């Protein structure tokens, strides 16, 4: 029923502690990884992108959700201090080469067939 | 059953001793292996030189694909998708059409050279005998899109190599 | 007709080797100690 | 034996194995749910997900089971079924040279205690099953992605995956790097309808709902 | 093939080929296909 | 005239790279192992002229040979942008030339050439270690063919 | 001291691809898959799906 | 068999041929739009019609096993020569 | 060519001789090998007591193949549960008993002169008789009876086109390839396609015990240790 | 391309054993690559009577998973009867 | 349009975009990134070249399957020119080179093949030719190449009315041999600078923008006939700006004068290489020439692309000419430059 | 049942947050569940 196993956290609460030691670590992490992995942004070109994935993650409600991303957050940050990803995995965070997309209906309705 | 490989302990007598002993100051497996090496130096070296001579291969190879023709000239593909439908790579794309003489022949014959895997269920698959590899295993390109072969280049190499498949069904028709 | 196949011949098949067979050759361990003293009192001589 | 296509049946160890599915239900009737011997001779031990390290230990260390050897842990992902993933492990017994395979079930969000201390070839078998699938083994040394590539998101082997992915990869001059892209087949792959509208078994007909 | 000879028919060809990679005479792909979807041509009197 | 001296020199250039190019010691997958048969005394790669350094720093042709996915597509791109130059890349069958069986998977980038600028291609699965054996004759064929300093005479 | 032995540059979605693919269209994928040791490879997986399908193969 | 379309191009036996404009025709320039002349449509039809006396003939199509699915075609129609849909021979009864 | 219910066609004529040709002067190569390293005191030095792995760990490791029978412990399926006629062909299984990175290269190569035997006896006792399973809903007909009967057409086109459909059910059966115990956990829901196929793959067990056996190593033993492992990237990463 | 005599020793001694008995190339002994065209058998159910399928099927004799116990004294048993110790080799006992 | 034009599908490298670009020697540094976005969308470019096929092999793994398909031109016949672009509707002229081979003078490759591309062009049926000159192009110019591109934009205007001319000023980016220019000064002893380089401005514009710029241009219907000028977003003194790049790549600045009839004494001697020349006369006067402010012409904001400031992306081009010490250095360890500003 | 701490969480279940499925195709597209028609010509 309404009654399920929960992964780490306890309710939302201790569930909204850990997304911020993911970024406490992640803010500590952005600076030394522009000067590691030779970025081309800014220091401040990477809180931003750092930030923005936060509360686009932020319609989650569930707790066991939010602490299972909390844990792919963390294998990111991971992957991330070892050097383990590369100059272009860290750079797919950054739409880059992708043009644009458009947004307005008129605009979807000049470019083709779709929603 | 099974068999112990290796704990093979030696002799401790002195004449067991004395022969470790010189093997070990007088490098005698060391020298053992270079009389080994140069008798395989003082033989024939199996290498063969390229194309003016070439490697064997037998009758049923596997190579570039081709549309062969009935005798009379009339292409033995009736476009029954079988080949399409049991393409493991899914290269094969074929349409149909009703010619204008009635007969059922395809439109389209795209085989993706670049794409199948050289399977063999093709030939196995069209119950007249219409595509089948070649023996030519020699087709490499310097663009990819000469890889991807249509009909017109299927019928082109089934009219160029049609000597050897004819030959080489006719060898191989009757152990399948 | 016949059934015609890749059978092995009637008298099956000729014995084939599988054990190892690493020859032993070389002078006895003292022969060796001698004849190399040997060249070397010849040296020294 | 008249017939020589059909594959030879051996009922010795039909029964054999079946003796030891009563064996093993009634030793652990906690996490042992059902147990069943298929026609080939294969017995599959159906276990609750907390089930999963005190059932295996029992069969790694009892005297009379003795399996251990971890074969593989794989999963299952059936879209339909409430729980959609079923974790399976296969245990191969040296000393009576049987082969076990107990069965558990689990949904996305719900845990599995990893079997690393039952079994510790289940270490990296436990990476896959994630990185592959989602389900979240609790207390893993250490679960990582060990298949697809860095930063790589979702979960392939999942049903709802598509075949051929959402991202593309290419290079790309004005940033003189690999970039990736929204997936752009030059040819879609073509599915095939090939499902007969005859019934095949009629031993294994679904009953009439 | 001289002991041999393979049986000659119409269709092969008389000339053997070497791989014509690289020279213009290379072989280029394209659709073996017709058109699907024409268009409705508009007429040629006036609007009136 | 300068012509005569630019195309005595051409050929003297290009004969040295035609019959010195080494391919890398680059496998991947299926398609590796059978060239290795290639370098095998049955068809002795070396006999032509080429030898199988490692090191991108110390080779030319670089034989793609194998599938290609994508956690290693930034490998192989920094290895190529390591290579000096000249530097071809032959794409050796058919995973390397579009993805080959697993063209329409999740992880595999359809094609080598979307990575690297991919020279002649030769097909197979595997490609025979005599058929790729072409393929390295025949790109020392266009190693002949090119120009080069004919261009800069006339640029 | 430690060796971590990241792989998966050369993970082709094989379990993935024969999902959409028939028992026979299977078949080279497990050539494919221990490309040293093919017939060994066909063996096993012809052997499951006799297994399954009940059926023995010829003594020859 | 093949003819030449008005830009020059060579129409091929389904009838394809990239038409004034059509943009894709730059891949044929330096070099050829590949066609085969064994054009299969006129290559069957001067094969002359079998004069075989019965009802029912039998068409393997050449070499037995070799040839296509051995199909039994009606001549009876005493107004068109029947044809094996396999490979196109024309069959027909010797006019009574 | 191995398909399930038997293999695609018989093998040419003469095939059988040439196989003998070759066996009789393998023999006379392998101990070559021998002699070149399995006695040069380099090549021992490289190998000896290096990446040794004691026998529970590698049980409970997951490993199989050699990685079980180098270490001492005397398993393997061609014997304790032999699939097709393994029973009927007689051979020993090397077995090692230091269990280090030398003594699985004796047991490889004493592998090479067992299979030998293996190829003897199945020369010299291969019977007569088709090559599939006469079920044609299982194997396709041959092309003879594929263009004269109704029945081998309509299988053959079904069979290449929607593929026998196989009974629902999940089996796991696994074979002693040369690597070690390759395995395959099929899952078919019934229709004419799997629905899951798990690949045991060998090599996946063991890469992940190089950790546990390089412990102190150099890396050039590393290098040592990947080579008698016997891994190819294909069978791992699936 | 035989090996002179001279040397036929010299790599026969160097190597110890007596390689001109079998050499790795081939030659004239191997079979030859035109063979007479085979006669391939038939299957034990071309048989043109008593053949029916219901008697010969294999697919449609697989039962359900049998089950023995479902969730919805007696003595010990082991899945299987212990394996029996291997013995030692006969050809070839100990290296 | 053609039923083989239409666009279709959503923008990518195996879209239809409906554009048959013929880019006019896209073997160089615009070239180069021109094609990329072309071959992003996805459009059959002809891409003719002359030099040798070697040198096209990157132009090559930027477009789906027969897309960059590739022809042999001539820049003295006219049929070369006609056979590249008989069958497109998108001409791009990027031809012309910054010294002078005894084959090909300045007027040359700015006057007399782009006459040619503009004249053929209109014969066979182009309709957006797109010609490219430098924005300080002059008349009575001291250099030569300034002179030629400015009678080059003349000439081709008449031979094709609606030919959207791009006047871009002095770009940068990796291979731009502008920013390399500066930065390879260095070997030369100090940085040399006639009157210190106090009496010149430039305002460079990034490589990129402008590739966007050319594309935009093309999609866009009202680029028939107008002349837009792509400029950069601030104008910096060159001495400011070798200030800034020396400071980007930590190399030390030497800067001295050296009178203008000296440098043309020195632009004399490297012209004498029978290889690539690093410095002639004319890139002397290029140099001095500061980059003359138009706001009458139509810039680049009004094609819809945001210019990107010099200061964001300079570590790109002059983080290869960094030693080893000073490589990781990020980009805010230097300082903005100081911008004279309109 | 298993005494490990149930929380009774009462949302609606949503995992589209870990599956991966990029913006454009989770929302705008629509799926269809239906029983399959039978082929009428079979
Ligand atoms: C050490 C060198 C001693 C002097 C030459 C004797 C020698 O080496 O004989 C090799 C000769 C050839 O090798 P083989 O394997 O015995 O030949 C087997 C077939 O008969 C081989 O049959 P085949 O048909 O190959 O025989 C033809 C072959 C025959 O080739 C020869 O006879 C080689 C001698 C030059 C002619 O000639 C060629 O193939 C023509 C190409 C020659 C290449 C260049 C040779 C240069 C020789 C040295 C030049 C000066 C330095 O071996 C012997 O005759 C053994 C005796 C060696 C005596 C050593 C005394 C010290
Ligand atoms: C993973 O994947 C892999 C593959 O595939 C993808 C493979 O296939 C294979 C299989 C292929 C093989 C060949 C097996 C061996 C390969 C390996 C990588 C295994 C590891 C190798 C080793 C341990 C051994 C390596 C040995 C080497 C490199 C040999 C070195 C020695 C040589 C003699 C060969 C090289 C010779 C050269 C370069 C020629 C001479 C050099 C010159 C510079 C030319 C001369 C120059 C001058 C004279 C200067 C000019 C001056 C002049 C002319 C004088 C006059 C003028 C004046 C001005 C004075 C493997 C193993 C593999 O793992
Ligand atoms: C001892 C060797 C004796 C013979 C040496 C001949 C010179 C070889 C130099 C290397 C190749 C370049 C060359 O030949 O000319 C340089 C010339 C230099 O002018 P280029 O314009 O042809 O250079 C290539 C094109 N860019 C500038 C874009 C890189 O280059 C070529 O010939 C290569 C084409
Ligand atoms: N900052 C700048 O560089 C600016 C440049 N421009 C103009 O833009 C154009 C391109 O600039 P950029 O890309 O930097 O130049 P590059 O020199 O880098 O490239 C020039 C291109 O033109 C080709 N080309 C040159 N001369 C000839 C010729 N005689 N025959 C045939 N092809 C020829 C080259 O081929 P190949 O490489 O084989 O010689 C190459 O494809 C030039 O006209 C330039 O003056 C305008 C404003 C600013
Ligand atoms: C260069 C690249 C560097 C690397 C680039 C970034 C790399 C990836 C970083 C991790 C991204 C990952 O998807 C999300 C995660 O880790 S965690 C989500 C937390 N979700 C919640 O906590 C519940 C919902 N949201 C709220 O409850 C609140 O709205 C909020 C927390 C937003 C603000 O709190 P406030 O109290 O309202
Ligand atoms: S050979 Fe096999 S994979 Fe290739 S096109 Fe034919 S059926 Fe498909
Ligand atoms: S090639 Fe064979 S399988 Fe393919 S459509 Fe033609 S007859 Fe059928
Ligand atoms: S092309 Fe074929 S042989 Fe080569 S790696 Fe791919 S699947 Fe293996
Ligand atoms: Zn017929």
């Amino acid at each position: 029923g309404t009654s399920v196993k929960p992964i780490f956290s306890r309710d939302m609460n201790e569930a909204k502690r850990r997304v911020r030691e993911l970024y406490r670590a992640w803010y500590r992490e952005v600076p030394n990884t522009v000067h590691l992995f030779q970025l081309d942004i800014s220091v401040k070109q990477g809180r931003d992108k750092v930030r923005e994935m936060f509360m686009k993650n932020a319609h989650v409600t569930d707790p066991r959700v939010v602490d299972l991303l909390v844990i792919k957050g963390k294998m990111e940050l991971e992957e991330t201090i070892n050097v383990w990803k590369q100059r272009t995995h860290i750079m797919r965070f950054f739409h880059e080469t992708e043009a644009p997309r458009p947004t307005d209906f008129l605009s979807k309705f000049y470019v083709g067939h779709d929603p | 059953t099974y068999k112990f490989v290796n704990m093979r302990e030696p002799s401790m007598d002195m004449k067991s001793v004395t022969d470790r002993a010189a093997q070990t100051l007088l490098w005698t497996e060391l020298v053992r292996g270079l009389g080994m090496t140069l008798s395989y130096l003082f033989r024939e070296p199996a290498t063969i030189n390229y194309p003016f001579e070439k490697g064997p291969l037998s009758p049923r190879f596997r190579g570039e694909h081709a549309l062969r023709r009935y005798p009379s000239g009339e292409e033995r593909c009736i476009a029954c998708k079988l080949c399409e439908a049991v393409c493991p790579a899914q290269a094969i794309t074929i349409e149909a059409e009703p010619r204008a003489d009635g007969s059922r022949r395809t439109t389209r014959y795209d085989i993706d050279m670049t794409k199948c895997i050289y399977c063999g269920f093709c030939q196995e698959a069209c119950p007249v005998d219409a595509i089948v590899e070649g023996p030519n295993f020699e087709f490499s390109t310097e663009t990819h899109e000469e890889l991807l072969y249509n009909k017109e280049k299927l019928l082109n190499n089934g009219d160029k190599w049609e000597a050897e498949i004819a030959a080489n069904i006719q060898a191989d028709y009757l152990y399948r | 007709s016949k059934v015609k196949q890749d059978m092995p011949p009637p008298g099956g098949y000729g014995p084939i080797d599988y054990k190892r067979n690493l020859p032993r050759r070389g002078l006895s361990g003292y022969s060796m100690f001698a004849v190399g003293i040997g060249t070397l009192l010849f040296g020294y001589w | 034996d008249t017939r020589p296509t059909i594959r030879p049946r051996n009922d010795v160890v039909h029964k054999q194995l079946s003796a030891f599915g009563q064996y093993v239900a009634e030793i652990l009737p906690k996490y042992v749910q059902q147990v069943q011997v298929s026609c080939f001779n294969e017995l599959e031990i159906f276990i609750h997900p907390d089930g999963v390290i005190p059932v295996l230990t029992f069969l790694r260390d009892h005297t009379n089971a003795q399996f251990k050897s971890l074969a593989d842990l794989t999963a299952v992902d059936v879209p339909t079924r409430q729980n959609r993933f079923e974790i399976v492990y296969n245990l191969l017994s040296l000393r009576f040279n049987s082969q076990i395979r107990v069965k558990t079930y689990t949904d996305e969000l719900t845990p599995i205690e990893s079997s690393v201390t039952v079994y510790k070839a289940a270490n990296w078998y436990e990476r896959e099953i994630w990185d592959m699938f989602g389900v979240f083994f609790a207390n893993h040394p250490d679960l990582r992605r060990i298949l697809t590539g860095y930063g790589f998101e979702g979960h392939p082997f999942r049903k709802d995956f598509p075949l051929s992915g959402y991202v593309e990869l290419r290079y790309d001059d004005e940033v003189k790097r690999v970039v990736a892209e929204p997936v752009e087949l030059a040819q879609e792959f073509r599915k095939f309808d090939l499902n007969s509208p005859w019934e095949a078994f009629p031993a294994y007909r679904q009953p009439p709902e | 093939p001289t002991t041999k000879p393979p049986t000659a028919r119409k269709y092969i060809w008389t000339n053997h080929k070497f791989n014509v990679s690289g020279t213009p005479q290379q072989y280029v792909p394209y659709s073996t296909t017709r058109k699907k979807i024409q268009e409705w041509v508009p007429p040629s009197t006036p609007y009136k | 005239r300068g012509e005569y001296v630019v195309a005595k020199l051409d050929d003297l250039v290009n004969w040295a790279r035609r019959s010195s190019l080494w391919p890398m010691t680059f496998g991947l997958a299926c398609c590796a192992v059978e060239m290795m048969h290639m370098a095998a005394p049955r068809y002795d790669m070396d006999r032509f002229g080429v030898v199988f350094r490692a090191s991108p720093r110390q080779s030319d042709v670089m034989i793609v040979a194998g599938t290609l996915t994508n956690k290693m597509a930034p490998a192989l791109r920094k290895v190529y942008d390591q290579m000096p130059e000249p530097r071809y890349v032959v794409s050796m069958g058919s995973c390397a030339n579009g993805g080959g069986y697993y063209h329409y998977s999740y992880s595999v980038v359809r094609g080598c050439d979307r990575i690297v600028p991919v020279d002649i291609y030769v097909p197979g699965c595997p490609p025979t270690a005599e058929a790729l054996l072409y393929g390295i004759l025949q790109l020392q064929r266009k190693i002949k063919r090119e120009k080069r300093l004919r261009i800069w005479y006339r640029r | 001291r430690k060796c971590d032995p990241h792989i998966g540059l050369l993970h082709r979605g094989t379990e993935k691809l024969i999902e959409y693919k028939t028992y026979l269209q299977a078949l080279p994928y497990f050539d494919r898959l221990d490309y040293v040791s093919m017939m060994c490879n066909e063996q096993a997986y012809s052997l499951a799906v006799e297994k399954l399908l009940n059926i023995q193969p010829p003594p020859r | 068999g093949v003819r030449t379309s008005p830009t020059g191009e060579k129409v091929t036996h389904t009838g394809q041929a990239y038409d004034d404009g059509d943009y894709r025709r730059v891949r044929f320039s330096d070099r050829q739009k590949e066609v085969n002349e064994n054009f299969a449509i006129d290559l069957i039809a001067e094969q002359p019609v079998s004069e075989v006396g019965s009802r029912v003939i039998s068409c393997d199509g050449g070499g037995g096993a070799l040839g296509h699915p051995r199909v039994y075609i009606n001549l009876d129609k005493e107004t068109k020569t029947g044809t094996c849909g396999y490979c196109g021979l024309q069959f027909r009864q010797p006019h009574h | 060519y191995i398909r399930p219910g038997g293999v695609h066609q018989d093998l040419p004529l003469g095939l059988l001789d040439d196989i003998y040709e070759f066996s009789k002067n393998f023999s006379f190569r392998i101990d070559e090998l021998e002699e070149m390293l399995t006695n040069n005191r380099i090549w021992r030095n490289r190998t000896v007591d290096i990446g040794v792995v004691t026998a529970e760990d590698a049980l409970n490791y997951g490993f199989s193949g050699v990685m079980l029978r180098g270490s001492g412990i005397q398993w393997d399926l061609r014997k304790t549960q032999p699939y097709d006629v393994y029973d009927q062909v007689e051979f020993d299984v090397p077995i090692g008993s230091r269990g280090d990175c030398y003594d699985r290269y004796l047991c490889r190569v004493e592998e090479m002169r067992q299979s030998l035997r293996i190829i003897s006896q199945c020369l010299n006792k291969m019977p007569p008789g088709e090559i599939k399973v006469d079920d044609a809903k299982v194997s396709p007909p041959k092309r003879a009876e594929m263009k004269t009967s109704m029945e081998s057409l309509i299988h053959h086109f079904k069979l290449y086109t929607e593929g026998y459909q196989v009974p629902p059910g999940a089996t796991y059966t696994a074979i002693e390839a040369p690597k070690g115990e390759f395995g395959v956990y099929l899952v078919s829901d019934g229709s004419s396609r799997p629905y899951r196929c798990k690949i045991k793959a060998p090599g996946f067990a063991h890469l992940a015990g190089l950790d546990k056996m390089s412990k102190g190593h150099m890396l050039a033993d590393v290098v040592a240790i990947i080579g008698t492992q016997d891994i190819v990237f294909g069978e791992v990463d699936r | 391309a035989s090996a002179t005599r001279v040397i036929q020793l010299l790599r026969n001694w160097a190597s110890g054993r007596d390689l001109q008995a079998k050499l790795q190339l081939r030659y004239q002994e191997i079979s030859k690559r035109t063979q007479p065209p085979p006669k391939l058998p038939v299957g034990p159910s071309h048989k043109l009577s008593n053949n029916y399928y219901c008697t010969r099927d294999g697919r449609r004799e697989a039962m359900p998973p049998s089950i023995v116990m479902s969730s919805q004294e007696k003595k010990a048993v082991t899945p299987a009867p212990p394996i029996k110790r291997w013995e030692l080799s006969k050809d070839q006992p100990y290296l | 349009l053609h039923h083989a034009l239409i666009p279709h599908g959503k923008g990518g490298r195996s879209s239809v975009s409906g554009i048959v670009a013929t880019v006019f020697g896209a073997t160089g540094f615009l070239g180069r990134y021109v094609v990329n976005h072309l071959g992003r969308m996805g459009s059959q470019v002809i891409v003719p070249y002359r030099c040798e096929p070697y040198d096209t092999m990157h132009l090559r793994p930027m477009g789906d399957l027969g897309q960059i398909i590739f022809m042999e031109w001539n820049g003295k016949d006219k049929d070369s020119i006609r056979k590249v672009v008989e069958h497109s509707n998108v001409v791009i002229n990027l031809v012309g080179r910054e010294w002078e081979t005894k084959n090909f003078d300045f007027e040359d490759v700015f006057v007399k093949i782009p006459h040619a591309i503009a004249q053929v062009s209109k014969e066979a049926g182009v309709e957006k030719l797109i010609h490219i000159s430098h924005l300080n192009a002059d008349i009575k110019s001291p250099s030569r190449y300034l002179r030629s591109k400015a009678v080059g934009e003349k000439e081709v205007r008449a031979a094709f009315p609606e030919a959207t001319i791009i006047k871009p000023s002095d770009i940068f980016g990796r291979e731009d041999r502008f920013l390399n220019y500066f930065a390879s000064m260095r070997w030369f002893g100090g940085v040399p600078l006639i009157s210190l380089g106090k009496e010149t401005v430039k305002q460079p514009v990034y490589i990129v923008d402008v590739s966007k710029g050319i594309i935009n241009a093309i999609k866009d219907p009202d680029a028939k006939g107008k002349t837009f000028a792509f400029v950069g977003p601030n104008r910096y003194l060159l001495f400011d700006l070798v200030q800034y790049i020396f400071a980007v790549a930590y190399r030390p600045f030497l800067p001295y004068p050296l009178p203008h009839f000296a440098y043309r004494w020195v632009g004399r001697l490297f012209e004498v290489s029978p290889f690539e020349p690093w410095t002639t006369r004319d890139k002397v006067e290029r140099v001095h020439m500061s980059d003359m402010t138009l706001p009458h012409l139509p810039g680049l904001e009004d094609l819809g692309i945001q210019a990107t400031p010099l200061e964001l992306k300079a570590i790109e081009v002059l983080r290869r000419h960094r030693t080893y010490r000073w490589l990781t250095s990020e980009m805010e360890d230097v300082k903005p430059a100081k911008t004279v500003n309109i | 049942t298993q005494d490990t701490q149930l929380i009774a969480v009462d949302e609606k279940l949503d995992i589209t947050t870990l599956t991966g499925v990029p913006e454009e195709h989770i929302k705008t597209r629509k799926v269809r569940i239906f029983v399959p028609a039978r082929n009428n010509m079979q």
